[PDB]
């Protein structure tokens, strides 16, 4: 065990020195030639209102017209931002849902939370009434985040420090991802649906692979729990948001952080992180009851989204990229643009 | 209605129907007291949940409990009406750990507003212990000998003065936490609890109503 | 937990065995992606009022 500790320490030292050798300069030091993005002016075009409690998580649909919102009242409403009209008001047996996800085909919606179960409600039914297609279960902790690779697979974070790749048709963990020393707060799937990142309460983020079931790379640096995580649009890099009031951009290829979005004025934990269509910006909702629109390549407050009185719990850019949406604990979900 | 929007008219009908059910569920939601049971493993929340399983709800006002491992989720919700912290005062050594847990619960800034409906549970077994000679609080909490039974702390007729001494020692060791942090935004109401007691439920309801009144007294600044 | 610790250690070995790259090329690729889809991105520059369906 002691020899294991020594070899682990020295091996981590080789990893750090390899990264240092690869770390010639910071992103800002290299891209200072780039002109500033400008003033990103956004306003509440529409406000989806009608929930009864805190809106924990949202997931924009592939259509970019229909968006799920999970709410502590025990609801999953599918809203139509193009018409403001609700389409389904899926009730919940468990009031505590901290993850909701929309399938890329648009046929199913996943919800999960303290119930320790990932319930896959069915949207398109012959009768027209939503019912549980499959109650994936087997974890011993709350499912913090879950996303769909396709219409038949789902990667779910959980509170047992283990991510899972559930199969909808059968219901068993085809592959299990362990190694975090704390609750896995968030995860995101790459656009190619082959790699995916996950950030946990262990102050650590990983690049878990769905094929070989191994942590391909381990990225660290945050000084608190990583509540949010995303990808660059190309899928080659990603950004994390911590309770440390910092968003850090880590690149898969470079195996180290590229830029740290943080500032003295901004002191509050990030709750959700997302990019824009082209990846120039970085949209991060914070605990200051607001959202900050940074520039990804410069770490500057390009803009501020204000209008939520409570914390911005969930954030999401449309799949095509038309507009961004913020759902708060105010029991309302605004559609910024 | 005019019904002139085709597929959009169907969408309008669906949205109106969904809004109707949203209001219908708002009727229930705005009247339900939501409560959480931070009972320790040895505390004895099993007795309370068994009593609730017997029959929760009082009169026409609804109640909804949750029960429950590190708590990254306790701070996520602040809409809980109150906390129900069962404590097994029968076990003296585990009692100190329960007291520390109550410190953590009461000093959590996220739940700063939230009051706690504390239960000293399984106190009859505490009486059975203390009437015997084995149970000695002087070993675990030595300050028991330094304690005096308060005439203000009204006892129950036909009770051993040493039983009352011990029981009141447990409760005011817990209430040192509440009185020390006299924030006013949240008050602790202790209640002696025992197994096979159908009365426990009503206490909660009583206590629950009390907190609500104080909240109103806070909104209208009367208190 | 000696066996599990050694499994963790070999996982660290697997993480170390990867072939890394220099930051400069990664930043160049990020920069190229940012300006490659600048026109397509409708949040950097607000789209025409009629073009935006959220009006």
């Amino acid at each position: 065990l002691d020899q294991l500790r020594q070899e682990a320490e020295q091996l981590k030292n080789q990893i750090r020195d390899a990264r240092k050798a690869c770390a010639d300069a910071t992103l800002s030091q290299i891209t200072n030639n780039i002109d500033p993005v400008g003033r990103i002016q956004m306003r509440t075009r529409r406000t989806l209102r009608g929930h009864l409690a805190k809106i924990y998580a949202m997931h924009w649909g592939t259509d970019s017209r229909l968006l799920v919102s999970a709410s502590q009242d025990g609801k999953l409403i599918i809203w139509d931002s193009y018409t403001t009209n609700k389409v389904h008001a899926i009730p919940l047996r468990s009031s505590w849902v901290m993850t909701c996800a929309y399938a890329p085909s648009g046929n199913y919606v996943a919800c999960g939370g303290l119930d320790n179960i990932c319930s896959i409600y069915n949207l398109k039914t012959r009768e027209g009434n939503v019912r549980v297609s499959r109650e994936l279960a087997g974890h011993t902790g709350y499912l913090s985040c879950c996303r769909f690779l396709d219409d038949n697979q789902i990667v779910t974070s959980s509170g047992d420090t283990t991510c899972a790749l559930w199969d909808i048709e059968t219901g068993q963990q085809t592959t299990t991802f362990t190694g975090h020393t704390g609750d896995v707060m968030s995860l995101s799937l790459a656009p190619d649906t082959r790699l995916f990142v996950s950030g946990a309460c262990d102050a650590s983020a990983k690049l878990w692979d769905v094929r070989e079931g191994m942590c391909r790379q381990t990225f660290t640096g945050h000084e608190s729990d990583i509540n949010a995580i995303c990808f660059f649009p190309n899928g080659n890099a990603f950004a994390t948001g911590s309770d440390d009031a910092t968003c850090r951009l880590f690149d898969l290829r470079a195996d180290q952080e590229l830029m740290t979005y943080s500032h003295d004025n901004i002191i509050c934990g990030i709750t959700s992180v997302s990019f824009s269509k082209s990846g120039r910006l970085l949209l991060a909702g914070y605990d200051d009851f607001n959202c900050n629109v940074w520039d990804a390549l410069k770490a500057d407050r390009a803009g501020v989204l204000a209008g939520h009185d409570n914390r911005v719990s969930c954030l999401g850019v449309t799949d095509d990229g038309m507009a961004v949406a913020t759902g708060s604990w105010d029991s309302f979900l605004k559609i910024w643009n | 209605g005019c019904t002139l929007s085709a597929e959009d008219k169907a969408a309008v009908e669906r949205s109106k129907m969904i809004e109707k059910q949203l209001q219908k569920d708002k009727q229930v939601y705005r009247a339900t007291h939501r409560l959480l049971l931070l009972g320790a493993d040895n505390s004895g929340k099993s007795t309370i949940v068994k009593q609730m399983r017997i029959l929760f709800q009082v009169d026409k006002v609804n109640f909804h409990m949750f029960d429950v491992e590190r708590r990254k989720w306790i701070q996520c919700f602040n809409d809980v009406t109150a906390i129900i912290f069962v404590v097994d005062s029968s076990d003296y050594n585990r009692l100190q750990e329960a007291l520390n847990d109550f410190k953590s619960i009461w000093n959590n800034r996220w739940l700063r507003t939230i009051s706690v409906i504390l239960f000293l549970n399984k106190q009859d077994l505490l009486a059975e212990k203390v009437l015997a000679g084995k149970s000695k609080i002087e070993d675990y909490f030595p300050e028991f000998a330094r304690y005096t039974t308060p005439e203000d702390a009204t006892p129950e007729p036909g009770e051993d003065p040493r039983v009352t001494r011990a029981k009141y020692f447990i409760r005011d060791e817990f209430l040192r936490i509440s009185t020390a942090s006299g924030d006013g935004r949240h008050y602790c109401y202790p209640h002696f609890t025992c197994a096979v007691d159908t009365e426990n439920a009503r206490r909660i309801f009583n206590d629950c109503r009390d907190i609500i009144q104080r909240m109103h007294l806070r909104q209208y600044e009367l208190l | 937990s000696i066996a599990q610790a050694r499994k963790l250690v070999e996982q660290l070995k697997m993480e170390a065995n990867i072939d890394r790259i220099k930051v400069s090329k990664a930043a160049a690729d990020l920069m190229a992606y940012c300006e490659a889809h600048a026109k397509e991105d409708p949040l950097l520059t607000p789209v025409p009022a009629s073009e935006n369906p959220f009006r």
